[PDB]
């Protein structure tokens, strides 16, 4: 028997089989309807089609269509029946319970799962290493989340939340791109966009001295090449964009950049613990893929926590699936096979078992 | 010049690695070969504590007691019984007959 | 034309290694890797506090 | 040169006849992935064996195609031999007679399909195939006696006499190696260390090898090691974690004595040996009696013979001479036996050649093997 | 002026920088000492050698001898006047190719040289330095897949079947047609009605249907000696080993499963840019149709909505060179040469460090 | 404090425990017209010098007395009867040889204490093991030494009379062969420090001789004495070259990976994985750079495909022997290990045996 790992992203879903190493399948979180068709294949009809987004800011809010994502993932992407199957389940940070216990009912009733559990994203994202104590910076298509955990359990006080992820910063590279005057408003220019995000930018070590090398020289230019076969030139947008996580007040916002809001989390934790989550602060998600975010990161928490505090940042280059990647491990434990829930013991407690047994 | 067994002699020098190599910059603090010595000790002695006999050692065919030339003589004399031994090997009826082949059909193939 | 601007814009080896593109080790080195990672996990959350 | 195959439950030895050892010892195992990879194409490398199998355990199901010294899984056991010509042995089939090993009690068509599967499948020029117990009982210069052949998956007592074994009073026993390291996870267990994990089982065999014995008088060892500390001795686990064992070294041995200790209602392996020797004819008693050799992983613990001896000298006539014959060599005695075997002038003979099988088949093996 | 050698299993091309082709091509074959065609001519009296096989290569005093016949022969040039780009074979050794350094500085006294990947060259050619690529020659046949002109050596797919077996397998099925074709000569015949006539079916069984129904894809060959012969579905036969493998008892899979095998060993992220651009290179893959017929296994392979585009130009027997040509003739390539100084300075070390 | 002491074929190796080196390292020479080790070299030119330690094993009795009194009187200034001493030995050291030793420490230095160990087992216990295969190569002998829980196992042990002694002679040869002459003792000694400090061994022998003969990056430069300057190209690691094909110096003996993986062949099977996961380097002659790489390439290249090799080779190997009898000698379980002079008193030399295995 093997056991299925489902990362449900507001973005990006990541699927796959417990002990694989990468997810088998990864793919859009939209649901399509004419004005039904699940993510790439939706993605393909959009123009004859309305898309609906079940995942918002990592909770599920429509039902109807994460069912139909569930059942495209275990029918048309994995290829699975998924009766035959235990199947660990992601879920954010500060999750409510009447959501994971709706997660639970239908893996159950629908699905007729032999087995079920629900982790939090960003525990997964500290087992996947290995870890069980640490501070999480999980930043994906949705939303950003900095989760301590000690010995395995989330610290709920302490968690940080930021509605500026990965879409937010597409939209402010399209609009500085625009204020330059190549014009990207569309939706398909969004895309060209958001690949021109994944390939050319990078978090710089000193954003003003970097501004500087910007407007020195042509050194840090990059030139990319539109499907039309237009050729554009980028500078510091290269850095200016994924800046926004450091400076929010780039697109409007009044809260923190994530480097203190790491160190916020990190003072809302007991302090004997603090030492413990300095050295060990995970990066997790694509909106953490960016090179040099982790320099970064290290040079601002030693800015801000006292001078000899031990800083260590672990930020893997798989660390943009790691979560998943941890779910597949813990999936793949002997001594995880009792803790799944048992399709007898739902029907034994209800919805209610998943509190009890999942933590 | 002077200057020339100097040139020669900066265009020779290692990298920092290998005189670490070789010993001459340690690669560590002298508490931390304080800390290894201390733990290579007690591993030691708690081993040697647990160390077992010559006999111990030679009953679990490690430690070979015959030498070369007197293994060397037993396995010839094991190999000579067992031809020896081998072409004096009775037929399936002669055991039958001698009650020594209790069932019939058995080792009737033969 | 083209060609000598896609050359400009190369990556290092190194900054491809940083998007996973380019593996840092053998198969055989991310398996046993895995492996401790498992009795790591398993040997923690064995004494796993209340 | 010939080659010579022992084909056990949990260990394949293979390796050069007239060599001293096995060139080559891996486990009988076969692995094949737990869901279709994603790799299309003709010529997937599908299966796993051996070593390389054991450390990809994660990734793929694993079966055992041996068990309990009989083959079941014929496709697991061709890769089986496959992998011991071309990758361990790194020879060619086609170019070297093959000596195989089989259980005791062995079907005829189990045998039969072994003969068709190594002359159809391997091409050999020539094969035969041994009992493992004859085997070992040749390898200390006997054709008479009784063999004790305790494994990973079965323990068998067969009495042989004049190199024929004697269906009639074999007794197979399913308590062996792979049992005793259950029973050593289960009691450390119950004294609390955790060895649920399959490392951790890897960890408590190494233990039961490194560490355990046979108690010359169990109540007085138990005595013993409730008395003070002198029994007990320490085990470094890899993670450097460093744990103390006491009974449990000579307490998971005990257990081919008193099978009871798992459960199990059968007579121990002395009252099987006895009973062995009794459905043997009165005749040839004292000449099995004299003559007890002990093969196998499992008779490797120290102060089982002297145990045996014990045991046995109090089961049989108080003037019967009891010897009881356990070499250092003993747990690859088998396989040394074949290599022996396979090397003597005298079996050249005795080789079921290609064209012998081209005109008798399958049935071939009955009449020439014996 | 620099120059460009490219070193096949079957065919040496070689020629100058900034050229549209090579300017010499000859088969890369060496006589016990003769080279190329004059080998295959004296080919009787003396028997003949392939210094590189699997586009590896083997006999380094051979390859003295062809690279010898290149510089003086063929070119007509002095090596220690000309910077030389070499190219090798995916998955090369390293001792391999610091060997090439070695005999390229110390015995051809040359002032620079580099060392390309052949797939990498065929990827450039097209102006692409993201792909993947199928690179079919006459000894051996690769994907590399390659991303910002770096090939991922984990991905790399090797396959030994190549244009000459394909020659042989026309030669076998021509012996089931009942005419027979042993000879070099006559393998030479053979090669050439190969390039002529054959090509790769859209749709295998109903081109087998097709030829089965009547004499329409039957085509004729007028042979040197004036006799004319008749060959119907070794057309398409021939190629299909490709996918096929089978046909001549190999276990390997097809190119089309190959490629895609090639595709998923690599990272889930770069698979779209992958797919979107297929460049095939090499003269095994020059067969009428087959860019078709590999853009329908891919499609049907690949996610439903993933876009597959195959680019296959006419140029693409030489491309590998071409690639080179284009390569070596760009300012921005000047610093990249190893120089004979660095050479001498750091030794054959410095071939993996430069070239990459 | 216990006393330590190496014995070594070209230098003695002495100390104090607990030190986590040597106090003491000198040349082991007896010089008559008494002087010993560096004094006896200073003298060199008013008397010629006897080796007393050739090839691990001690052979001139007087002579060995005569480095002992230097090792405890002159070099480490203390009253042998105060100190109980570890003494060094030689794998498969003769029974008489062992017994003289032990005799002659009770008898003569009237120590309280002392214990015999072998060289390579202590090489081991330096790393904190007790089953592995050690490769000790010093001045005038090398050694493949397995050993399972501290017990050398003496069936399997290769013996190689090539050493570093005999690799500065080589390199004297090959340096002449180009031309620059270094016949006399002193110039002996400049070629020692050459080969100490610019040889090396090569990963791959005949891609680096291509490299030395295709250019000038592997050439070095020495400045003699004289303010002469040398250049030495390939000799670098052709020197060295020669523990791997003996036949460079007309020997028929395999090399040093081919006795490591008969050695570990020459042991039961089961063992066998054991030995290949601990390969432990020991001596001045294993200092080369590039070794421990080309050892993992040679033995890869012999043992089994799924085999796990290792190669142990801290920094600090060319005393690690001394450094293992440090450690055990200072060891409080190691204190009962002792043969005390009441027990020798009451069964002799042959005491040594029993109480040292
Ligand atoms: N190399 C890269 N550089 C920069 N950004 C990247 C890179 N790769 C992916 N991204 C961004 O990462 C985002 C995907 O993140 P992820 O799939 O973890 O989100 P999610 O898990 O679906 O969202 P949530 O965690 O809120 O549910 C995309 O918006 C993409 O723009
Ligand atoms: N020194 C030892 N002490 C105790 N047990 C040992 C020792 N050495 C090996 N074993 C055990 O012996 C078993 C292997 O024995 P062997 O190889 O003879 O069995 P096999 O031939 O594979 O099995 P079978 O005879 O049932 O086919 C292993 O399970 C191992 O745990
Ligand atoms: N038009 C064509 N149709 C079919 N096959 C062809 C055609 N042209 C050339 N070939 C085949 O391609 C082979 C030569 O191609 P190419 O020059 O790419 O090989 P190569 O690069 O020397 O080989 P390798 O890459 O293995 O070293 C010959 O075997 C020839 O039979
Ligand atoms: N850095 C170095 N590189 C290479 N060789 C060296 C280095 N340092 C010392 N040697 C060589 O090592 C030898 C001394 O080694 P060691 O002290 O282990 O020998 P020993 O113990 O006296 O002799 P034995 O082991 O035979 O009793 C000298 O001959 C010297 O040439
Ligand atoms: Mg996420
Ligand atoms: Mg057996
Ligand atoms: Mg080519
Ligand atoms: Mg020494």
């Amino acid at each position: 028997t093997t056991a299925l790992v489902c990362d449900n992203g507001s973005g990006l879903v990541k699927a796959g089989f417990a002990g694989d190493d990468a997810p088998r399948a990864v793919f859009p979180s939209i649901v399509g309807r004419p004005r039904s068709y699940v993510g790439d294949e939706a993605q393909s009809k959009r123009g004859i089609l309305t898309l609906k987004y079940p995942i918002e800011h990592g909770i599920i809010t429509n039902w109807d269509d994460m069912e139909k994502i569930w059942h495209h993932t275990f029918y048309n992407e994995l290829r699975v029946a998924p009766e035959e199957h235990p199947t660990l389940l992601t879920e954010a940070p500060l999750n409510p319970k009447a959501n994971r216990e709706k997660m639970t009912q239908i893996m159950f009733e629908t699905f007729n799962v032999p087995a079920m559990y629900v982790a939090i994203q960003a525990v997964l994202s500290l087992y996947a290493s290995g870890r069980t104590t640490g501070i999480v910076l999980d930043s994906g298509d949705g939303v950003t989340h900095n989760v301590p955990i000690y010995e395995g359990y989330a610290l709920p006080h302490a968690i940080m939340r930021l509605d500026l992820a990965g879409r937010d910063l597409t939209d402010y590279l399209m609009k500085i791109l625009t204020e330059r005057g190549y014009s990207f408003v569309t939706t398909a220019e969004r895309e060209i966009v958001r690949d021109i995000k994944e390939k050319l930018c990078y978090v710089a070590l000193d954003f003003e001295n970097e501004m500087a090398t910007a407007a020195s020289s042509s050194s840090l230019e990059k030139s990319y090449e539109l499907p039309d076969g237009q050729v554009i030139t980028i500078g510091n947008e290269r850095f200016r964009c994924p800046e926004t996580l450091f400076q929010p007040s780039f697109i409007g916002m009044e809260s923190a950049g994530i480097h203190e809001t790491t160190y916020n989390s990190i003072m809302k934790c007991d302090i004997d613990i603090r030492k413990d989550l300095y050295a060990n602060n995970v990066m997790s998600g694509g909106t953490t893929m960016y090179p040099g975010i982790a320099d970064r990161m290290q040079k601002e928490i030693t800015a801000l926590a006292p001078s000899t505090m031990k800083i260590k940042i672990i930020a893997p280059p798989e660390r943009k699936y790691s979560v998943w990647i941890g779910g597949s491990i813990l999936a793949s434990l002997s001594t995880f096979q009792q803790m799944w829930i048992t399709k007898q013991e739902y029907d034994e407690a209800g919805p209610s078992i998943v509190h009890r047994k999942c933590f | 010049c002077r200057k020339d067994s100097l040139a020669i002699k900066l265009s020779n020098r290692p990298s920092k690695r290998e005189l670490e190599e070789k010993n001459i910059l340690p690669r560590q603090t002298d508490e931390e070969r304080l800390e290894l010595r201390q733990q290579i000790g007690t591993k030691l002695t708690r081993r040697l504590s647990q160390r077992p006999t010559a006999e111990e050692l030679e009953q679990r065919n490690i430690l070979k007691p015959r030498n070369e030339q007197e293994e060397q003589e037993e396995k010839r004399e094991i190999k000579r019984r067992l031809t020896r031994k081998l072409s004096q090997r009775p037929t399936v009826e002669e055991l039958r007959e001698r009650k020594i082949l209790i069932r019939f059909s058995d080792y009737v193939e033969v």
